[PDB]
């Protein structure tokens, strides 16, 4: 936190600054200093990321996996350069394919982020502005950047504070520190030192804060970057992002894949050497096996998957600056939210009214979703006209269509709230204020601040003049005698008088501001209809007036907030309110939004009820706590951790931005994922430090918006809820997709394995494998992303990064060990059927490859004794590849269906409801059928038309896969703690 | 990675991969059943016989003469093994790739089968069956020669199997 020189005698202040309070500085010096340090302006965003940033998208962690994969393939190709190799179509193709995926995916992702930035640029509207300085005794308006340190400056109503100043003099000046400090209502500024902390003191004005009203002079304490907001702005750029949870999960994933890759590559390398293959061959096998383990398509399928989800978020008006940022929300354990602007509307409005010695709450909501009071009473009518009539507040031309609350009004704070209220409940104030013509009024006086005005009568019954006046309850209490009730007057009795007093203290204690409203009919006999009374003499009996009632006011939370917080809590997310506002209001709002449930007592509540010193009560008995920022400065790390751990519902009030940062950090110390939602600049350091920052599109400031990882254009808090939900379903579906693709590797890799072991003609080729991995499975693989919630995900607790893994041992245990195996056997069965039918019985196929592969041997005896040339048998091998391809597809049908659900049976969820999956298998089968049957296929791809009978051979295997996993899906549902769930269930 | 539970993994696959190998073999064995021991289900691949040669690029039996095809009957076991007929400037020998029940039909570049053997009955039916010179002037040069066979039954695939019914070798006798 910062420090300052604010508390100093003006003589001492100027003594230090070497400046004249009335005259300011001399032009010469002003120019000298301006040239010395630097103009009054923050150094432009030290970040001018060139288009070279595109490269960023290319590296990442995942793209690196494909990069190394591509490199490995290239090297393998380089190794096979040792001899004449077929790789011209194999390895180089793959390596290039890998590079193609990283670059294409990179381009796509980059464009997305770029589009968002462009949209952001559209919003920037800049105005240089100017400042009013006083030098050599003369007032001159110069460019704000020209402002130096230690020179007198004058601020008026509406002008922005050019730089941090130390107010020397002021007159009814009220600056708006809403964004910087977070203070809701306009804080008045004065020459005298009020508080120790320079942020709360009145003797200092701040940069970027507009002065609502009044005027004031001040010596510039800080200029440019050294200013407060500049300090915050600078800090909001030195924080680190930290690795996204989804990113680490994929890191673990690659570790597993690579692990399996190396194990088999190495094990088989040794095995190959044992057999006889030269080292060269052993090495090519090593490279081959490893490279084969790398899923090229999975990078595309994952990227697209995230993109699809992101697109949905965009539709919801929830934009993600980063692609990985989509999953995060499904991992948030704590939400540090700001009060004003975020949880609330940040707009003041009439709260409660006092009529017939009763308190009636008005509708504070922006949307007017609350309940209206009983307007029937006459007392209400009278008070309404007094509030409506006595005001300078009036709607500006143009606010007809707009809602009465959101519409702008020209007037004071209270008068605006009062005007809006009148217009809403009692009807239009236009005709009403026009009804009674105002002859002479007395604006709020410098002292006693009473404001009165007298009008004529509109009513036909009595022609008496009507007098109205509003002011502080105590001052007005001094001037009032009679009290009105239900339309009839009465004198004041101590019982009711005190009732009024207690009511005043009650509402005043509620945190609201109360205003006394009174009126008095004039003795027309004494004051004739023609009598013209001026402001000079006491024409109206200021005393003996009839006091009507009081009207208080406050600002409410947004309409969506309460329900959003309840959902976040039901989700198991801890909601902590971190605000710089006053504790009295902070707690009230907290209880309103639900951060502090009812019945939950703070340490003070207990001390209050028991009427015992606050220090006595044991903190353990208090579940909720409102920690004052004053203590926060003193607290240590162990202190914060204790507070955070010991109290379920917490609210940090009067906390500086730096403190909000320490709170977020303290929550991170626990090792939990924190999400911060804010509005103003005070949230800039917090929002950037949080695992995920959340700014408000409109209600949010620029600094905080730049710091935020996510922005809400609609400023709907409910979106947060949707956000947390949107993050957990995609995780399960990713598992589905991954599992599916991973299952294909067994039937793809095995053919080449056995080829080396048994020495049988190659069952599946390279082109074939590519058609499965890149051609067919692509649609089904994406279709699974469309899978819906298997059960109520919102009910389950947030996953544990340590325990739960996207891809874990169990998944591999079934994609590779169980299902994958079944598919492999299906493929080989198809292989043997074709071969056996052609004339090559399975038993004879062993050790045939050496002769088979040889292009020279034209005479190759089959089981019948027939002699096959090279092309002939090779044709059979190719017509043998197609069927294996098709077989994979057929097995993939069953795999896709079972992959659809993790726990539930096909019955329940019904994988068929998903239309995209349906079109997935129809297109998949159609394509496979095409590749085999298309006329030029055997020439280009070496894929030949398949005899119809062939299609059936892989059928029974597919059924086995389905029937097998289905029972597994049933046993798991029956036996939660079953042995199957532990092993199977991934 | 577990402990005192691996037995639940090992034993599992032992009787899982077992069930799978048992089913895999189960399917191969049924397939094998639906095939003749004497003739393949498809001859189409070998449709047009190819011609191969020697140059790496009889007790019992029956006496015969150049004549028409000889039918040993049907391709069955009821009859014992069907009897088979008897039979510088490099010499290369050519033969016709044997194909069951196939009857061949028959009833200047640089300087340089009897039907009584068909149809071939196959190895199982006929084990010891027996299927039926470039004195050129030039030398010290690579000569491309293409020896092919003719017939309605014989077809050539110039674009593909250069062996289909024909040869293509480059002899060079450098002296």
């Amino acid at each position: 936190m910062e420090i300052n020189d604010h508390q100093l005698s003006v003589a001492e202040l100027e003594q230090k600054y070497q400046t004249s309070a009335t005259k300011g500085l001399s032009a010469s010096l002003a120019a000298e200093l301006l040239l010395r340090d630097g103009p009054n302006a923050l150094r432009p965003p030290r970040g001018t990321p060139e288009y070279v940033k595109f490269a960023r998208q290319l590296a990442g962690g995942l793209q690196c996996l494909m990069w190394v994969a591509a490199a490995i393939c290239l090297i393998a190709f380089a190794i096979q350069a040792s001899e004449g190799d077929l790789t011209t179509d194999d390895n180089l193709y793959l390596a290039l394919a890998l590079i193609a995926v990283v670059v294409v995916t990179g381009c796509f992702g980059y464009y997305q982020e770029f589009k968002s930035t462009n949209i952001i640029a559209s919003f920037k509207n800049l105005v240089p502005q100017q400042a009013t300085v006083i030098r050599d005794g003369d007032k001159f308006q110069i460019n704000a950047d020209q402002l130096v340190v230690g020179d007198l400056v004058e601020m008026k109503g509406g002008d922005r504070v050019p730089a941090d100043i130390r107010i020397l003099q002021a007159q009814g000046r009220k600056v708006d520190n809403s964004s910087l400090t977070g203070e809701s209502e306009p804080q008045t500024r004065s020459p005298e030192c009020t508080h120790e902390s320079p942020l709360e003191t009145r003797n200092i004005a701040f940069f970027s804060t507009m002065c609502l009203e009044g005027t004031a002079q001040g010596l510039v304490v800080n200029t440019g970057d050294r200013t407060i907001i500049g300090r915050i702005a600078s800090l909001a750029s030195g924080v680190e992002n930290e690795k996204t949870p989804i990113a680490i999960e994929i890191e673990h994933f690659v570790d597993i894949i690579a692990g399996l890759a190396i194990l088999f590559g190495a094990t088989f390398f040794i095995v190959a050497m044992c057999i006889g293959y030269t080292f060269l061959r052993a090495m090519v096998f090593f490279m081959a096996i490893v490279v084969a383990y790398v899923p090229e398509g999975l990078l595309a399928t994952v990227t697209v998957c995230l993109s699809l989800t992101a697109k949905r978020l965009a539709s919801k008006n929830c934009v993600v600056k980063n692609l990985e940022a989509v999953e995060t929300l499904g991992s948030t354990s704590v939400i540090c939210s700001d009060k004003t602007g975020t949880l609330t509307q940040n707009r003041m409005t009439v709260s409660h009214l006092w009529f017939d010695n009763h308190i009636h709450s008005a509708d504070t909501t922006e949307d007017q979703s609350g309940q209206t009071f009983d307007q029937s009473s006459e007392t209400w009518r009278a008070l309404c006209r007094v509030l409506t009539l006595c005001n300078r507040a009036a709607f500006k031309s143009g606010q007809d269509a707009v809602p009465v609350p959101k519409r702008i009004v020209i007037g004071d704070a209270s008068e605006t709230a009062l005007l809006k209220f009148s217009e809403l409940t009692l009807g239009n104030a236009m005709g009403y204020r026009e009804r009674f013509p105002k002859v002479c009024e007395i604006p709020f006086n410098s002292t006693n601040k009473f404001q009165l005005s007298i009008h004529t009568l509109e009513d036909p019954r009595d022609p008496r003049h009507v007098l109205v006046m509003k002011g502080a309850p105590e001052r007005v209490l001094e001037r009032c005698s009679s009290i009105l009730i239900k339309g009839q007057e009465l004198p004041l009795d101590e019982q009711w008088r005190e009732a009024f007093q207690t009511a005043y203290l009650s509402l005043g204690g509620l945190g609201e501001r109360v205003l006394g409203f009174c009126q008095l009919y004039l003795s027309e006999k004494d004051y004739p209809p023609g009598y013209a009374f001026d402001v000079e003499a006491m024409n109206f009996p200021t005393s003996g007036l009839s006091f009507a009632g009081l009207v208080s006011m406050i600002d409410p939370p947004r309409a969506t907030v309460p329900d959003a917080v309840l959902k976040c809590r039901t989700a198991g997310i801890r909601v902590i309110m971190v605000t710089g506002d006053h504790p009295i209001t902070a707690k009230a709002i907290a209880a309103s939004v639900g951060i502090i449930s009812e019945g939950s007592e703070t340490v003070e509540d207990i001390a209050a009820r028991l009427r015992v010193p606050v220090d006595q009560v044991n903190r353990k008995d208090a579940r909720a706590c409102v920690i004052n920022g004053m203590q926060l400065k003193d607290m240590d790390p162990s202190e914060l951790v204790e507070a955070l751990r010991t109290h379920p519902e917490m609210v940090f009030a009067r906390t500086s931005p730096q403190q909000k940062l320490v709170i977020v950090e303290s929550c991170q110390r626990l090792g939990a994922i924190v999400a911060v939602t804010g509005d103003g600049v005070n949230d800039s350091p917090a929002l950037k430090k949080a695992d995920i920052g959340v700014a408000m599109g409109i209600a949010g400031s620029d600094a905080a918006k730049n710091a935020a990882d996510m922005i809400l254009l609609d400023d709907n808090f409910a979106s947060i809820v949707t956000g947390v939900e949107q993050g957990r379903l995609i995780f399960d579906n990713l598992k589905k997709s991954i599992a599916y693709t991973l299952t294909k590797n067994i039937p793809e890799l095995t053919p080449y394995l056995i080829y080396i072991t048994v020495s049988v003609p190659l069952p599946l080729g390279c082109i074939t494998i590519l058609f499965i991995e890149l051609c067919t499975d692509i649609f089904p693989s994406v279709s699974l992303a469309y899978e819906k919630a298997e059960s109520d995900i919102m009910h389950l607790r947030p996953r544990n990064p340590k325990r739960d893994r996207l891809v874990n041992e169990p998944l591999a245990a079934y994609s590779y060990f169980q299902i994958g195996a079944i598919q492999s056997f299906a493929g080989f069965t198809d292989y043997f059927t074709a071969m056996a039918q052609e004339g090559w019985f399975p038993l004879l196929c062993v050790g045939l490859r050496p002769q088979w592969e040889n292009h020279h041997l034209q005479d190759l005896q089959d089981s019948y004794g027939q002699e096959w040339t090279f092309g002939q048998r090779l044709y059979q091998q190719y017509t043998c590849y197609t069927v294996f391809f098709i077989s994979i597809e057929m097995c993939q049908i069953a795999d896709v269906l079972i992959r659809k659900t993790r726990r539930l049976s096909a019955f329940q969820q019904g994988f068929f409801r998903n239309r995209i999956l349906v079109i997935a298998i129809v297109f998949q089968v159609c394509i496979g059928c095409f590749l085999c049957y298309c006329p030029g296929m055997p020439n280009i791809f070496n894929f030949m038309p398949i005899r119809f009978q062939w299609w059936l051979v892989p059928m029974p295997f597919g059924l086995l896969i389905f029937v097998y996993d289905e029972i597994r899906k049933l046993g798991v549902r029956c036996c939660p703690g079953s042995w199957w769930d532990q092993e199977l269930y991934y | 990675r577990t402990l005192s539970r691996w037995v639940w993994i090992s034993l599992y696959y032992v009787a899982f991969y077992v069930v799978m190998s048992g089913i895999f073999a189960l399917c191969i064995y049924v397939l094998m059943r639906t095939i003749d021991p004497y003739t393949p289900d498809y001859q189409d691949q070998l449709k047009s016989p190819g011609v191969t040669l020697r140059p790496d690029v009889q007790e019992g039996s029956i006496n015969c003469t150049s004549e028409k095809y000889f039918f040993q009957e049907s391709f069955l076991a009821p009859n014992h093994t069907k009897f088979s007929c008897k039979f510088g400037k490099p010499c290369f020998i050519i033969k016709m790739n044997r194909i069951v029940k196939f009857l061949p039909g028959n009833s200047d570049g640089p300087p340089l089968y009897s039907l009584h053997y068909f149809p071939y009955y196959g190895k199982k039916a006929q084990p010891h069956y027996s299927n039926p010179k470039l004195l050129n002037v030039p030398r010290n040069r690579d000569v491309v020669i293409v020896c092919k066979i003719l017939a309605e039954h014989v077809s050539f695939d110039n674009p593909h199997d250069p062996y289909e019914g024909k040869v293509e070798f480059k002899l060079k006798i450098q002296k």
